[PDB]
């Protein structure tokens, strides 16, 4: 049920930041990512694998752990109110990202030239991302999991993940055979 | 045919001077809003208007939108348009008035003390008896007849809650972005009706399309109340020969300052 | 480069494979999924956690790969069409399995009540289409690095995965405190 | 009288097919400007239109002011408005326009060397001694004649204060927002006059007092020349009977995005 | 006023007994099909039919289609409507028709060789030199100016590259759905027009929208040329007073098996 | 001459406010339909229509089938066209239409306990006894008169075992086809009429000869009551000038949604 996905991903962000990720928490997410206050960042990360990054992001499954949370009766708005101001500001965030990867690409390839600039600027959007949902975190009280929904929550946030999808999607682009002949023989 | 205007039933009831109806006879036609445009401009500093949309294939459909009237070196409460329950009374300097317009106003805001007061206050008038309890009551009736409508709960409710308009996209430096349409919920069913609409969304969202007619919100919703000041930036501008003459009528894009805020999302059930 | 792409994805097929997945691939991919293939997967699943799966599917990143083989020149116009083919296939099989997601977990849950049941299940699509992956890349013949993009096989993956992911997206839900203490202790 | 738009003297010098002259009659007019309309709506996506200045005392002051002519799908090439240097003959592709339309191209971008060859190959061909060399002569001395004028203005303008132009972006974090002041510099006297004259400003300081039209940008400036690209968020929509009988005439208020961006200063003495 | 059918100038290259030219007046019509419906029936065991596209605010669209003439039990070389090239000479017995119109298949499946044939067999008949000569001339001028037109490259490639049709969506475990279109890209540009033309797209894109007029394919293409054979299951029938009295006219849905076969989806600009 | 339409006995039953009867004229007729056409579309996603069946010999045959009125966008309830006794009350919200309508459909689906609950409500009424007792029984007798026609037991059994009409051939994935024929056996003998009369077969065995009309089916029948769902794909598209001009009607072929289930098989005795 919901309380799986919730604690796994607790489970997944406190061990994610404990392996690799660090806080970098003087930037929030108003803005879009700023390489300056990335550099570090960056230099560490281009000494790994970073392939199994890609494009897409389940903006709506991601999001999905906070929907189930609430005190017992509507005490106040300010719940709802928080989340949704969240929920559009993200899209907002994930969207620009999505329209500027040509200036983001840029930036980061002026502080030299790395393959994996692609999955860095994703990753780099992904955690920024991951940090804000930990600040907001921060701030909810106590979650349930009786897991009795909102409909206009909901109906928002399929919405927003539908542009999002179809954002992302946008990303088209352009422009060692051994290793195939390899794979070929291990498949056989 | 019947005048719309909250303010349209006003009454000088004093048994003895007469009163005054101002209102432009544009008030009656079925536009929805409930205050006729010299009400409007006279109570508050907003001023009716309509936006477009078009489309490549040449049909048409627009929707109401208000203007500015404040200035810029105008500060604070000049800066209030539509002030909460809190900030209202103070604002309109209740003893300027006409009896009925405090009645009036009280009713717009749930103010059933100040309607309690003001009706016995005016029992110990003499030949009140007469006509001015029945005005009291038709200004009353009005009044009721005119708040019921928009209500969305009243005695049959006629809801269709279709038209997500949910009035904050600012970008908030602040984290507490849980204000705006915290508010909003909490007015009278008129205001919340003379401000939906009042302004029109920046962001639009119908199905799979979005749209953007202004790139950064103008208004912002405070406890105090709706107030026509962009966030963090001085206001905008408000105006209120042979160069001219060879500058012929070129467009001149008026630059009148309207109300933009807030995300506007529409199913595809809703017409 | 889109080479670190080919063998990124071919390597996790293959290590994903090798870690658990015994290949039980004999079924094609015209048809959804069989109880009587996947029970013993499940029972085996039943005691390791799939959370980490993610609803949605990268169809335009899963299928980028077998874009970029073709031998210099027009070899032949085979592999056009067959790659198409398959593309359309694979749209097909993921919009049936998102449309009829309820019948199929009832028909896998009458075999016991487990609490990853979804999860399971779309853990089984996955890795069912990732085996007639397999068995078509052991169809193809050979692979270039020149990447030369085709506008025609192109859009047809931005058309289908457009369409994909928003039937994807479609997919909805029905409408320990502890925990928190933990996390918020962690945070702070 | 007298055009006064470069493309005004838009010929064919082939002295058998006939040219074209679409210039509206306001290309007469010594606004400032130094296109025809027509010119300006067809070359560039640019559309000439003005913005009255006044005050609390009704006094009038106006000045130019251009207007989006791009949809939203439309990407890349698409979306510049004025091409750099660099990148104006790609998106102008002048192999297939006429030869005086990119003789006239490069003598704006100041690209001496098309120039020469283009005179050196008109050389050969038959007939051009006759009168193709007098039209080619006419045409050059027309073109210098309007170019002229400008760079001496727009020098005198980068030399002193008198009317600070920055076309600094706002809100100095908002996006890639490139301080191209001297890509801008970079451009051909003519080419920054007709962009100064193009675009206004964002904020406006007159003597001691401040002025504001818009909270956030609306083009900006890239080596790739002037693109109508809103920083940090989607571009703006360009549009390009019962409910509609019952709104009248309320203030139409045009959707149309015009130009916004940079920063002005001015002098007590400039008028 | 002139008739746009292939087959329409057929001409017996005799000068003595005198051709004959069924085409009906539909030819006249540039619906895009270049042969008269009389020819093509005839030939082919086709018929036009044009299918409207309606929508939901009451606009018109509508798209040619073809309809299937052969029967039931009939199997195998009548099954085929379009033969490929290397099986087509023998199911349409070039020697039992005129030779001109061995001639116009010939060079509608870029047979050279076979011209090149009938040119010098044509040389040596006495006579030929006459009026033969320029008979087949002005024969083959003809064929070929329609030829070109029909082909998507000419001298210089006319292609709207808009609309993108597969012609083979099909899935009924073939296991070489990639084999199944093979075929209609050795086409001449003629035969694929043709059968363009004829066959309508089951499933059809349009940039986000999903649309269906099918619930399984209806023909297929063969190695032997297309065939109308329904794959997955029997051939579906073929038809070539009291209960008809009281069933007055109700729509009688024609059941003549139409074409569907392929896929179809359009790009943005593609109008 | 008689009108034979189950809601033709429609009325509003308040001795002071009449009735509508919409039915279209063919609800006279004994077209083995007991429901007119008006209040067939308008109660159910169905459109009667006539399909021909020819043979070689030139002979005509029209046997019943309905047509799709839903669109492609509607999930779920709306799909289903004709509900099940235990998902139609749901799905027909008995308490929004007049009394006699869901009496009707109660009757339609053996709901007694409706029945009495619609009895024992209606005695409650002031001037019941006047005529809404005498309108209740002439509304209930005529509607149990179509009943009995359509029912197959009545008193005396007028039934034939000629047509083997079992109401699926499906190929589906899952095996269970025994199932979904398992079923239409609960309903009424109203409903396997209407059923079998809507739907017309793609399978027909006749003697020994198979016919077959559609290579893949139409609709599934599930508990939940009669839905239109094609299987294993889309669903199929519903509509609900100078191509045009160029385009004559070619045997336009409307693509209106027919239906198709079932396997038929009649004998050699059976008319």
């Amino acid at each position: 049920i919901v309380n799986e996905k919730l604690q796994k991903i607790i489970v997944v962000t406190d061990g994610m930041k404990r392996l690799y990720e660090y806080c970098n928490c003087k930037n929030s997410l108003e803005t879009l990512p700023s390489a300056a206050n990335y550099g570090s960042l960056l230099k560490r990360l281009n000494l790994y694998n970073l392939d199994h990054i890609e494009m897409n992001v389940n903006f709506y499954e991601l999001l999905f752990p906070l929907t189930l949370y609430n005190d017992n009766d509507n005490s106040d708005k300010t719940l709802s109110h928080q989340l949704v101001n969240y929920i559009f500001l993200a899209s907002n965030y994930f969207q620009n990202c999505a329209k500027n990867f040509n200036y983001m690409r840029e930036t980061f390839n002026v502080f030299g030239p790395f393959k994996q600039i692609d999955f860095m600027v994703m990753f780099v959007i992904k955690f920024n991302f991951l940090c804000d949902m930990r600040n907001f975190a921060k701030l909810i009280d106590e979650l349930v999991p009786n897991k009795q929904p909102n409909m206009r929550i909901h109906s928002v946030l399929v919405m927003r993940d539908k542009i999002v999808k179809l954002a992302f999607s946008n990303l088209q682009f352009q422009t060692n055979t051994k290793h195939l002949q390899r794979l070929i023989m291990l498949m056989n | 045919r019947v005048n719309r205007c909250i303010f349209a039933s006003i009454v000088s009831f004093d048994a003895c001077i007469t009163y005054k109806s101002p209102c432009s006879p544009d008030a009656y036609h079925d536009d929805g809003w409930f205050i006729c445009n010299n009400h409007l401009i006279k109570r508050f500093k907003m001023s009716k208007m309509v936006l477009p949309i078009f489309d490549e294939d040449d049909n048409q459909f627009k929707m109401t939108i208000a203007r500015h009237l404040v200035g810029n070196k105008e500060r604070g409460i000049k800066r209030i348009l539509i002030p909460s329950a809190t900030n209202y009374q103070d604002v309109f300097n209740l003893n300027s008035m006409m009896q009925a317009e405090q009645l009036i106003f009280h009713l717009i805001y749930n103010n059933e003390n100040a309607v309690n007061t003001i009706c016995d206050n005016l029992k110990y008038t003499e030949g009140f008896t007469s006509n001015t309890q029945r005005v009291i009551h038709s200004v009353y009736a009005t009044t009721k007849s005119i708040l019921d409508t928009t209500n969305p709960n009243t005695f049959c409710s006629r809801v269709s809650r279709d038209e997500l308009r949910f009035f904050d996209v600012t970008n908030a430096r602040a984290l507490r972005g849980g204000a705006g349409d915290q508010l909003f919920n909490n007015y009278s069913g008129f205001l919340q009706n003379l401000i939906r609409r009042a302004v029109a969304p920046e962001y639009l969202q119908i199905d799979t399309e979005e749209l953007r007619f202004r790139n950064c919100a103008t208004c912002i919703i405070d406890e105090t109340g709706l107030v026509a000041s962009v966030p963090d930036g001085p206001e905008l501008y408000n105006p209120i020969r042979e160069l001219d003459r060879t500058l012929s009528g070129y467009e001149e894009y008026p630059t009148y300052v309207p109300l933009f805020l807030g995300y506007q999302i529409i199913n595809s059930e809703n017409n």
